[PDB]
């Protein structure tokens, strides 16, 4: 678009520390060990990294929507992973706080957060409940003092390493998309219980497993805003959250892009350079120009939450094309990179897998396309 | 005497009968009938045969007989299925269920639940990820019913549930249900077992 003077500043930052503190011999190490250096989460948090969107009247940072894409960018073009650990207490985890979250609450769980003491999970999916979240089966009954809950999580990013975890469970059975409130829930306690890890193709280094809630009892004072407008809530997260989505996946696109025409210039064939041969040339541009055109639709989506007007269907849009065409990007640089894109000591590859989950989590593309026909169909 | 049976592997039934055929002959399953009334002690009329054997009339002659106890027995060829979940709490509840299997002559099974908390082996284990089963007969016990379990046994010929709470998945395809701890079923139902004669 047209970025204001302090958020091309933070740009500058986001891209000289991303490269400068997730080197090569690091990155490595986290893929053949699981398990992503905490020194670095403290590093980040300590410059605020942690706290992008969040402002400083609640003790965040200040910065706009466009300040936390460009950072989800410029880390997510060096690594993937980071972005992960990165969304979570900008979006997911601070973001039902931020909306349905009395002052108190906020005082003692998103301040942790944001300083990088505590660490919180988002868990919605179950293993009956995708795409279709209101057929969820968790229940959550009304003690008076307390509400009992007995259900099942599946696929909860960073869960074995979060203090606590926002948890959606059904309330009024028979409401089912209307009857959903939403309950921190400290894992520590009692019932909880994790999951195996799951290994999983790619954005290796933070576990992500099932949480299982086998009779925990759940103290009346850590709902989420009022009761039963819990899914609203989960909506209106996922919002800003697939925001963060189409943001990397526009980072790790320019990142095997960069590497495209890298290896392309220095690469020799039959005594050309690879860049010299129309096709690959044609190509280079092809995936330039659609990386460019779709930057533009999601630079644009967060402008508009900027700016307050309502982003349901431009941030969808904005998910569903920046993660396909990622996929066909860091493909098509593998395939510029010839056999030695194949083997892992090429950063092609770890991008190509990576990028893969882009399409499906927050959200699939399918379910992009049900929003965004649903939202142009109504007369 | 109009011969009924099932063949075709059980999926075509067929009334055989033997018109200029005289006797009639047929071999019985065991278990289709019941028992009749017993020491009426009405009369008898034992009658003689003859036992006229020969100098080599008999060219089957035994060795040895034996007797084993087969206890290795693979979840896929059994015809008897007890299988737990997360339902057990305990990695011990497999003995509660290994007596239910014993007097049925199957394998215990197990669901992705407890080979990630530890009480079992993959080897068990049945689902997508797990092994397709199609016994005579399948224990559903404690078990959410998640269709990564569900599509691993749909074409089990009956499927039993015993889950506490009743709005568990599992019931859709349950033949026969029963609400409950299965730590109180469990037991009840081998009472009845052996109180009939198996
Ligand atoms: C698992 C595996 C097993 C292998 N086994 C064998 C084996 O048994 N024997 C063997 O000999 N090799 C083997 N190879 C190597 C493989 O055959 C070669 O890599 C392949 O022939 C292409 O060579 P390259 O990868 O070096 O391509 P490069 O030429 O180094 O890469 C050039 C890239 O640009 C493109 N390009 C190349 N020339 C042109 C041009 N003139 N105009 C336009 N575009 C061009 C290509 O599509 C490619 O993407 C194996 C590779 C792998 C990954
Ligand atoms: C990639 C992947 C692959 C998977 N593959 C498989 C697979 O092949 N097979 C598979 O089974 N799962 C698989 N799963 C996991 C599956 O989705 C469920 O997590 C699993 O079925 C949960 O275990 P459970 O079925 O025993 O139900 P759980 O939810 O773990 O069991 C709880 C149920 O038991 C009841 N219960 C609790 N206590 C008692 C009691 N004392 N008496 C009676 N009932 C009680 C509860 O009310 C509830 O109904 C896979 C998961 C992933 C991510």
């Amino acid at each position: 678009m047209y970025f204001s003077e302090q958020n091309k500043m933070i740009r500058k930052l986001a891209r000289d520390f991303a490269e400068k503190e997730l080197t090569t011999e690091i990155l490595d190490e986290v893929e053949e060990s699981g398990e992503f250096p905490q020194e670095i989460l403290d590093k980040m948090a300590k410059f605020g990294f942690f706290g992008i969107k969040i402002p400083k009247s609640l003790g965040g940072s200040g910065g706009d929507h466009m300040s936390y894409v460009i950072c989800m960018e410029e880390f997510a073009r060096v690594s993937g992973v980071a972005s992960v650990y990165l969304s979570s207490p900008n979006s997911l985890a601070g973001g039902p706080l931020l909306l349905s979250g009395t002052e108190e609450q906020i005082e003692k769980y998103l301040k942790p957060i944001i300083t990088g003491k505590k660490k919180l999970a988002f868990a919605l999916t179950e293993p009956g409940a995708g795409s279709d979240a209101g057929g969820m089966s968790t229940t959550a009954v009304d003690m008076g003092d307390y509400y009992l809950l007995n259900g099942r999580k599946t696929f909860i990013t960073m869960a074995p390493l979060c203090d606590d975890a926002v948890i959606y469970a059904k309330t009024d059975m028979s409401k089912g998309t209307r009857g959903i409130s939403a309950f921190i829930v400290d894992l520590k306690s009692e019932g909880v219980s994790m999951g195996k890890n799951e290994h999983k193709m790619g954005l290796i280094g933070c576990a992500t497993s099932d949480i299982i809630m086998e009779d925990v009892k759940v103290p009346k004072e850590n709902r989420l805003g009022e009761v039963n407008k819990g899914f609203s809530n989960a909506m209106k997260t996922l919002d800003v959250g697939r925001l963060g989505v189409a943001s990397q996946s526009i980072g790790v696109a320019q990142g095997a892009l960069d590497e495209a025409i890298k290896y392309a210039k220095e690469r020799k064939q039959f005594g050309k350079r690879i860049a010299d041969f129309q096709a690959i040339a044609f190509m280079i541009a092809d995936m330039a120009t659609k990386l460019e055109a779709a930057k533009l639709l999601v630079y644009n989506a967060a402008s508009l939450m900027d700016n307050k007007k309502n982003a349901t269907k431009e941030a969808s849009m904005a998910k569903f094309y920046a993660s396909e065409i990622c996929n066909e990007i860091c493909a098509k640089a593998v395939q510029i990179h010839g056999g030695y894109g194949y083997i892992k000591e090429y950063k092609v590859e770890r991008m190509y897998r990576d990028c893969r989950v882009f399409t499906i989590y927050e959200g699939t593309s399918q379910v992009q396309q049900m929003v965004i026909s649903g939202m142009l169909l109504k007369k | 005497i109009r011969q009924t049976r099932p063949a075709f592997g059980g999926n075509l039934m067929a009334t055989i009968v033997c018109p200029g055929s005289r006797p009639q002959m047929s071999t019985v399953r065991p278990g289709v009938m019941d028992k009749a009334a017993y020491d009426p002690s009405q009369k008898g009329e034992v009658i003689k045969l003859d036992a006229t054997f020969n100098e080599g009339d008999i060219r089957t002659k035994v060795l040895e007989i034996v007797k084993t106890t087969t206890d290795n027995i693979s979840i896929s060829d059994a015809d008897f299925i007890v299988s737990g979940g997360m339902g057990l709490g305990k990695p011990e509840g497999f003995e509660l269920l290994k007596q239910l299997a014993d007097k049925l002559g199957g394998t215990v099974a197990t669901s992705r639940a407890c080979v990630d908390a530890g009480w079992a082996d993959h080897a068990q284990q049945v689902g997508q990820t797990g092994t397709t089963v199609k016994p005579q007969i399948y224990f559903a016990c404690g078990i959410s019913g998640a269709i990564q379990h569900i599509a691993g046994m749909q074409d089990s010929d009956i499927i039993i549930a015993i889950n506490k709470n009743e709005n568990a998945p599992i019931f859709e395809v349950a033949d026969y249900g029963i609400v409950g701890d299965l730590y109180k079923v469990i037991p009840a139902i081998i009472e009845e077992l052996d109180k009939i004669g198996k």
